[PDB]
């Protein structure tokens, strides 16, 4: 259940002596080591050609944050704080009132994208698929403030990836 | 001798990107020059190999 | 004019030549410097924009703060900062970099490394892939190409 | 007299160093430059909450620390995985310790000169961290094993890939052994240098291969088994000689080992559920939150409060890459964690860096780093 | 059900073993072939 | 799997593996991006009798 | 006239130096299974000249030296002496045809070490200076077995002329008698311009500014260029028919390129040597076989009757 790495002993013969003499003068493993990097050389190298070529992602990649709605336009978030309860860095900061039709709404729905970790315990929290972690991860910004999305910002995101976040929820629901 | 196929398959990316003109559009745009299946192309002017 | 149209060209020739050969000085802080790597690995490949892989910091252009900033080294990051020559960059990479991130509320970080040096490029993530962090330097070469010295110079 | 260096932070080290010309007489690593206060955060959070903190300490080898920390938390619920996330826990860990031994081997390679088999095995890695976002969806920290299994069923076609990876990675190991350990320089720069006998090994809290580089036959995966590794066959390696270069052998040949054990987990996935089917501690699935009002309350409960775990202090200790880490966590009742310490391997590592290096010069120094995997998120928390 | 599993002929045998191939000549042959190389050049 | 016989022989030579048969470049072989639904099973508690919780 | 011949070696010698810095970043970026720059220019043409002009305006470092005398001499003698070392170089003919080129390319090889003292002396760091002084030791080490090495092939030459080394090698390389001397001549032009695995420097000029640290830069390229065109004549050294020299200078400009691409492949291939391993190296392996060897080749030619010409 245990094997000895480094504990062989070199021959003695005149064979196994000359063998490692002519390694010593001869250079032979260096010309091993030079084999493999020429081996190399004429290999395709694994190279894409960003940014006109993307690397591979799955349909559970944690991206940038956005707010869904129903198929009617109405949100889907109704203010119950647990994506704020459960988020680990404490990014998510939510205040809410009934509105003007009697509805449970936010009027502040705010993730510092500088806090948060983008573990996704929001979406995996939240009981009406309101708040997702989408596949966006070019929205890299010149600004640190631009990284403080308030509710506006994620119901634009929301309308912005809908059809690519209702598409990746589609082929990744039956796992969760 | 396939080193005349590599020649051939160069010489119609050439041919394949529309002539040199086109060929040297996305060679100073892409960096990369090889033809592919137009897959589709958006509402703004994206092509998608 | 034409000293304008001359001032003009010149701008986009330095510009060229500065965002075409950026250096990188990467702050090796924390699990972003993971992701730097692998933005240098041969499959993102930052050599291939012209980004070459550990400059000295004494003739890089731009410093990629990656990873946590704590107290005990936020004057090593300034004294690397000063010890660049200019034109000087700074890319903030991953959330403790930007904001504190997942130590925001801890006593011995330094919330966002913009309290400390000047920062050009926010790339967010934990960690940002190096995809995204290879799109922050993207946006940083744009943010160069539309530099004005020359033409504001002129104008001055 | 005799010369005082100071190679400060310009992970990060600051290093003091008495020598003597070329010889180091003193080695001291002053260290807390990437001291956060981990540590803290976790007495104000709760369980699931204080799960991400563990991805972020080793850095290289995340799922380790989750499984590590997981199976504190489970001790201590007295409650127990399904098969099946112990099978997808040491398939993932085994995953983690190839990665582990990627970073080490290829960035103790490129600090010593041979920078080349860095970016040889990096797509490798970069493979493995495409099987981390397929899994979880993030390639790095993964929040993927819970207390009560993992959080997610393993995505179809994802074994088969993991198939045609370890199908490939033997080739890429000896490559990299073809362009290492066979070569004079690389055999020149590691023979002589570092030379740890198994008493003081003991002594100075030395775990893994620090161990098993010289001599010591422990391994936790076999004296003090934990999920299934009591039911996979594998073999540890053994060096001889307690320097670096038998370290270097050592993580080839668990690089080697952990192919084997790949192998044998793609072969024997059971089918199952992957949580613990107790709704109090693991979270129901969504299509019956939104049906049943028991599901719906202990959705509420465990994302908002969380569970409750019962009073009482464990030392869990499993063989992450570096060797043996543990997690001391103390649970006073509720579902904050009172108090949890957590024990690295790096940390008594480098604490004897001062032994090893002693007669050593100074570009041993850094083969000295080089053969303690040393990553600053868990030495200095 | 319809899970992630492996097939049910398994997978395939794989290799964790060393291959270092033990390629080239023997070490008399190696001397041999520079001492003649040697007398090429000197005559 | 695009190198001329030629390259792929010298290739061959100088590593002296068989690099054809173990490629560290993807191709065709994986996996689908697109995948059939899958049908997730129940745990051993989802019963409705002899499922006392305090058992 | 002869103004248009020095002009017509000189700027291709820093057109060639410009884009062995292209050729290394491709090479190495190919070997490590990656690519090298394709993006700045049509496959990474224009990287040369974008990293010249980013280094020609970049800021200067504005050091405080001890000299202003060694730190403006440094990069001027590291200039001049790396231009110099071309001029008796037969490719087919020599600039300056002389009866010493051999021994005149020793003695200003040799003279290179006093832009590493220079600068390492004129810079007000004491770690570059130990740097400095370990790259002038490392280079004055590996001078003594070029000198030797050189007075052995020289031997077989029958002169210090350079074009008669193209006389000597017209029915056979003369790395066939003298491959030992060959490989370790190899090693040690490696070890002279502080090329991987000996480059301790990378593992003594950090005060200059971005500009003179790229004239160092390329004076380090013109001599690794160089080294590789000599050793190319004095080892395989090729077919010369006078009436189209453009034969032997299209046959030594390809063997020249290979060797520096072998430069380039030796790189990206082994760590780096510890510093009293390559004087380990020095001194105690490449010295007692390049005596050995000294001995074998002075009383060769006398055993053989093959004692060269002296004309
Ligand atoms: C040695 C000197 C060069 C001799 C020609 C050569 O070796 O061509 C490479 C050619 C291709 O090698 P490969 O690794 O098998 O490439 C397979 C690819 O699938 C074949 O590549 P592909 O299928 O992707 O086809 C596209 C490719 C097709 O490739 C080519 O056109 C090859 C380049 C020809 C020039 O065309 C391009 O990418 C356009 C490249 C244009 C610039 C090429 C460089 C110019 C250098 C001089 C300035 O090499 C050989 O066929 C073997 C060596 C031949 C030696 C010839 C005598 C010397
Ligand atoms: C032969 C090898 C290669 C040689 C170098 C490459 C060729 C190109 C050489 C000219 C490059 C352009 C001029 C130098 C760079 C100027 C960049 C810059 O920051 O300019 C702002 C500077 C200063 O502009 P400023 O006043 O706005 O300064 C901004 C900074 N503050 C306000 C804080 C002080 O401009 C100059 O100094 C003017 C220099 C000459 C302008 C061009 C004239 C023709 C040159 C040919
Ligand atoms: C000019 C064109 C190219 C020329 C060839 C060069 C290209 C190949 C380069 C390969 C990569 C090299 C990278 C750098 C390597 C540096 C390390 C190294 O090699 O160290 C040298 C190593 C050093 O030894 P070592 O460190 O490997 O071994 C241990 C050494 N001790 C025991 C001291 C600790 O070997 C030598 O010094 C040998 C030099 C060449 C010897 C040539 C001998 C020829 C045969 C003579 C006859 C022998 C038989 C007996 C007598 C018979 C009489 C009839
Ligand atoms: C009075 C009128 C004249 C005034 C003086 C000017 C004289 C001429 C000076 C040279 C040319 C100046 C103009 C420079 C380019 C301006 C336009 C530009 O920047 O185009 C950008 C384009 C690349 O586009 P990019 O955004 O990089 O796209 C990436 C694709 N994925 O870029 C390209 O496609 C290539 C850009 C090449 C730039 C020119 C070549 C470099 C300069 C050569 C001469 C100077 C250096 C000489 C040698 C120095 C030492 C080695
Ligand atoms: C011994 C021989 C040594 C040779 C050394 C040099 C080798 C490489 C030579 C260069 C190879 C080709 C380079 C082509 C570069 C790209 C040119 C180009 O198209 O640039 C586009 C840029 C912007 O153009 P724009 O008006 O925006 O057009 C958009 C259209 N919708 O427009 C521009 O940038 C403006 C045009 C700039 C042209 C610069 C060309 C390169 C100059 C390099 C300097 C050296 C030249 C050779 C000298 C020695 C040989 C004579
Ligand atoms: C710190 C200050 C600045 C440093 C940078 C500049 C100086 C260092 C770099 C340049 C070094 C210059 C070396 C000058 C002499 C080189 C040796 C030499 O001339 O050898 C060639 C040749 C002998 O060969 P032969 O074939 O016999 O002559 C033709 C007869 N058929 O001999 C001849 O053909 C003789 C030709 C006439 C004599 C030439 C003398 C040149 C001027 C004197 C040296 C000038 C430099 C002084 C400083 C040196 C460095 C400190
Ligand atoms: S991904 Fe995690 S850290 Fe980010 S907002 Fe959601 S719960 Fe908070
Ligand atoms: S986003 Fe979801 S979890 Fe958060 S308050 Fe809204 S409905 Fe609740
Ligand atoms: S933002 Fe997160 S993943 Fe990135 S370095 Fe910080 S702790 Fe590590």
């Amino acid at each position: 259940t245990y094997k000895y790495v480094n504990l062989r002993e070199p021959s003695m013969d005149m064979k196994s002596v000359t063998d490692r003499a002519a390694q010593t003068l001869l250079w032979t493993e260096l010309i091993r080591g030079l084999g493999m990097t020429l081996s190399y050389l004429f290999r395709e190298p694994a190279t894409i050609n960003y940014p006109f070529e993307k690397g591979p992602l799955s349909p559970r990649f944690r991206g940038e944050h956005a707010l869904r709605r129903y198929p009617s336009g109405e949100e889907r978030c109704i203010a119950c704080k647990l994506c704020e309860a459960v988020c680990p860095a404490q990014a998510i900061t939510i205040e809410a009132e009934p509105r003007a039709d009697g509805s449970r709404r936010t009027t502040r729905y705010d993730i510092d994208m500088t806090k948060c970790i983008y573990c996704g315990f929001c979406q995996e929290a939240c009981p009406v698929d309101a708040i997702v972690e989408g596949p966006n991860f070019e929205f890299s910004t010149e600004t640190h403030e631009e990284l403080l999305y308030n509710k506006e910002k994620l119901l634009n995101n929301g309308d912005k990836w809908e059809a690519e976040i209702a598409a990746n929820i589609q082929a990744d629901y039956l796992y969760r | 001798m396939e080193l005349l196929q590599v020649l051939k398959r160069g010489l119609q990316q050439v041919s394949g990107h529309g002539g040199l003109r086109g060929y040297l559009r996305v060679l100073f745009r892409a960096n990369d020059v090889r033809v592919g299946t137009l897959v589709g192309e958006d509402k703004y002017g994206n092509k998608y190999y | 004019s034409r000293g304008e149209y001359v001032v003009a060209k010149l701008d986009d020739l330095i510009n060229w030549a500065r965002r075409s050969s950026l250096w990188p000085m990467t702050f090796g802080l924390a699990c972003c410097a993971v992701e730097m790597m692998h933005m240098a690995a041969p499959r993102y490949d930052m050599d291939r924009f012209g980004v070459v892989f550990r400059a000295s910091p004494r003739q890089s252009d731009v410093m990629i703060v990656a990873g946590t900033l704590t107290n005990k080294m936020a004057p090593a990051l300034r004294k690397v900062y000063d010890q660049m020559p200019e034109p000087r960059y700074v890319v903030s990479m991953g959330s403790c970099a930007n904001g504190g991130g997942y130590y925001h509320y801890s006593y011995s970080v330094v919330r966002g490394c913009d309290r400390i040096v000047p920062v050009d490029i926010y790339v967010p993530g934990c960690p940002p892939t190096a995809e995204a962090l290879l799109y922050g330097i993207l946006q940083l070469q744009k943010k160069i190409k539309r530099e004005k010295r020359l033409r504001i110079w002129y104008r001055r | 007299s005799n010369l005082t260096l100071n190679f400060g932070p310009q992970g990060v080290l600051r290093l003091v160093m008495e020598l003597s010309g070329e010889m180091v007489r003193k080695c001291d690593p002053h260290i807390g430059l990437l001291h956060r206060g981990t540590e803290k955060l976790i007495e104000y959070k709760t369980y699931l909450q204080a799960l991400p903190y563990f991805d972020r300490l080793d850095y290289v080898s995340m799922m380790c620390n989750e499984q590590a920390y997981s199976l504190a938390v489970e001790k201590l619920l007295n409650i127990q995985p399904p098969p099946r996330a112990q099978w997808i826990r040491v398939l993932f860990g085994e995953i983690t310790r190839l990665l582990n031994h990627i970073m080490a081997v290829t960035t103790h390679a490129l600090d010593i000169g041979a920078m080349t088999p860095f970016f040889w095995m990096f797509e490798e890695r970069e493979k493995m961290f495409e099987f981390y976002e397929r899994v979880s969806g993030a390639r790095m920290h993964a929040a993927y094993v819970r207390p009560g299994g993992v959080h997610q069923d393993l995505p179809l076609g994802l074994m088969d890939d993991i198939y045609e990876f370890s199908k490939n990675f033997s080739l890429r190991i000896d490559e990299l052994e073809e362009m290492l350990t066979n070569n004079r320089i690389w055999r020149n720069r590691t023979v002589d240098i570092g030379v740890v006998t198994a008493e003081d090994a003991l002594n100075y809290g030395f775990s893994g291969v620090m161990l098993r580089g010289s001599g010591i036959q422990w391994d936790l995966r076999k004296t003090q088994p934990y999920d299934v590794y009591d039911q996979v066959e594998f073999d540890v390696p053994i060096g001889s000689r307690g320097d670096c270069y038998d370290r270097y052998l050592c993580r080839v040949e668990e690089m080697r080992q952990s192919i084997r054990i790949i192998s044998q987990c793609l072969n024997k996935m059971p089918p199952g559920e992957i949580k613990v089917d107790d709704a109090k501690v693991s979270p129901p699935k969504r299509a019956e939150m939104k049906t049943s009002m028991e599901s719906l309350i202990h959705h509420f409960k465990l994302y908002t409060e969380g569970y409750q775990v019962p009073p009482g202090a464990t030392y869990t200790a499993i063989e992450a890459p570096k060797g043996e880490f543990g997690v001391y966590l103390v649970s006073d009742g509720s579902s904050r964690p009172y108090r949890c310490k957590i024990k690295a391997p790096g940390f008594a590592h480098l604490a004897g860096l001062d032994k090893m290096s002693k007669g050593h010069m100074l570009a041993d120094v850094v083969a000295i780093i080089g053969t303690q995997d040393i990553v600053f998120g868990e030495v200095d928390r | 059900v319809k899970q992630d599993m492996p097939p049910v002929g398994g997978y395939g045998p794989i290799d964790y073993k060393r291959n270092l191939p033990r390629r080239g000549l023997s070490g008399y042959s190696m001397f041999a072939v520079g001492i003649g190389a040697l007398l090429f050049g000197y005559w | 799997a695009s190198a001329t016989r030629l390259i792929q022989g010298l290739r061959n030579w100088a590593s002296g593996r068989d690099l054809q048969a173990k490629l560290q470049l993807r191709y065709q072989e994986i996996s689908k991006r697109t995948q059939p639904p899958p049908k997730l099973p129940v745990g051993p508690s989802h019963r409705l009798s002899n499922n006392y919780y305090c058992a | 006239m002869f103004m248009i011949n020095v002009l017509t070696l000189i700027i291709p010698i820093l057109l060639a130096v410009a884009f062995l810095t292209l050729v290394e970043r491709k090479v190495l970026g190919y070997m490590q299974f990656r690519k090298g720059p394709n993006v700045v220019g049509p496959y990474g043409l224009l990287q040369p000249i974008a990293d010249a002009i980013k280094l020609f305006i970049k800021e200067p470092l504005r050091p405080a030296t001890s000299s202003i005398s060694m730190f403006i001499l440094a990069p001027i003698l590291a200039l001049t002496l790396a231009l110099t070392m071309w001029i008796p170089l037969p490719m087919p003919y020599p600039l300056i045809n002389m009866n010493l080129g051999v021994l005149f390319m020793l003695a200003m090889s040799s003279l290179a070490v006093y832009s590493i003292l220079w600068s390492g002396w004129a810079s007000n760091s004491k770690y570059a200076l130990i740097g400095a002084l370990r790259a002038v030791a490392q280079t004055i080490s590996y001078e003594v077995t070029l000198a030797i090495i050189l007075l052995s092939v020289l031997l077989m030459n029958g002169s210090f002329t350079l074009s008669t080394l193209i006389i000597t090698q017209e029915q056979v390389w003369l790395i066939f008698p003298a491959w030992p001397l060959a490989m370790m001549w190899f090693i040690s032009t490696l070890a002279e311009t502080n090329r991987a695995p000996f480059d301790l420097t990378e593992g003594f000029n950090v005060e200059y500014a971005a500009g003179p640290f790229a004239l160092f830069f390329m004076a380090e390229y013109a001599n690794i260029i160089m080294m590789n065109i000599f050793t190319t004549t004095l080892f395989l050294g090729a077919f010369h028919n006078p009436y189209m020299p453009e034969l032997y200078t299209i046959n030594f400009t390809i063997k020249s390129l290979l060797l520096s691409i072998t430069f380039l492949w030796i790189r990206a291939s082994y760590p780096r040597f510890r510093y009293d391993q390559l004087m380990h190296l020095l001194w105690k392996n490449f010295l007692p076989l390049t005596l050995a060897l000294c001995m074998w080749h002075v009383s060769l030619p006398i055993l053989l009757s093959s004692i060269p010409p002296q004309t």
